[PDB]
């Protein structure tokens, strides 16, 4: 059994992204966060505390725009008790087609992996976008590097990585851009 | 810790 089913009609033919969350698209903190875009009561250990959620800049603009691309894929190291809440409120468009949590991940040597052999797609059409390079360590050539993003807000990587993901949705096999 | 490289 493979972590996604098969694809829709209308996803078959784009290439797959696995897209992370914490660092990637947002930054969460349980340290109260003034003027937060998303709280969300997450139970921790029968207790429930809130988690003050940042959007990092541009990523309307980049979930719309790759949900349009990509048969996006969200894949999180965190639990969905938190993801399940936060995805909801990002994803305006319906750009996330599966969600896969920390249980989907595998651990190897003390990090959760994001293990691509497992989702179910030609790995000659999958990308991952994930600020931890560590949770891509058995696929780095289907990687596109992304910093780690906590509450800068001049930033503008996923603003700048479009034009690029633009490329890569275009072509026959990620590897002839990214060399593998 | 919310996503965590390690548990
Ligand atoms: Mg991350």
């Amino acid at each position: 059994q493979y972590l996604l089913p098969e694809a829709k009609a209308q996803d078959s033919d784009k290439i797959c992204v696995v897209i992370n969350l914490d660092e990637t698209l947002v930054h969460s903190s349980f340290k109260p966060v003034n003027n937060a875009d998303f709280i969300i009561p997450v139970e921790i250990d029968g207790v429930v505390h809130q988690v003050y959620v940042l959007k990092r800049p541009h990523v309307d603009e980049f979930l719309q725009r790759m949900g349009e691309l990509f048969e996006c894929v969200l894949f999180t190291a965190s639990l969905a008790k938190y993801a399940d809440p936060v995805a909801d409120l990002l994803d305006k468009w319906g750009a996330f087609r599966a969600r896969l949590f920390r249980e989907s991940c595998v651990f190897h040597r003390g990090n959760y992996v994001k293990d691509l052999s497992r989702l179910g797609r030609d790995l000659r059409r999958v990308l991952i976008l994930d600020n931890s390079p560590a949770s891509y360590v058995f696929h780095p050539d289907n990687a596109v590097p992304v910093a780690s993003w906590f509450d800068n807000m001049s930033d503008t990587e996923l603003h700048d990585l479009l034009p690029f993901f633009e490329q890569l949705s275009r072509v026959d096999d990620v590897y002839s851009v990214l060399r593998q | 810790d919310l996503s965590p490289p390690s548990p």
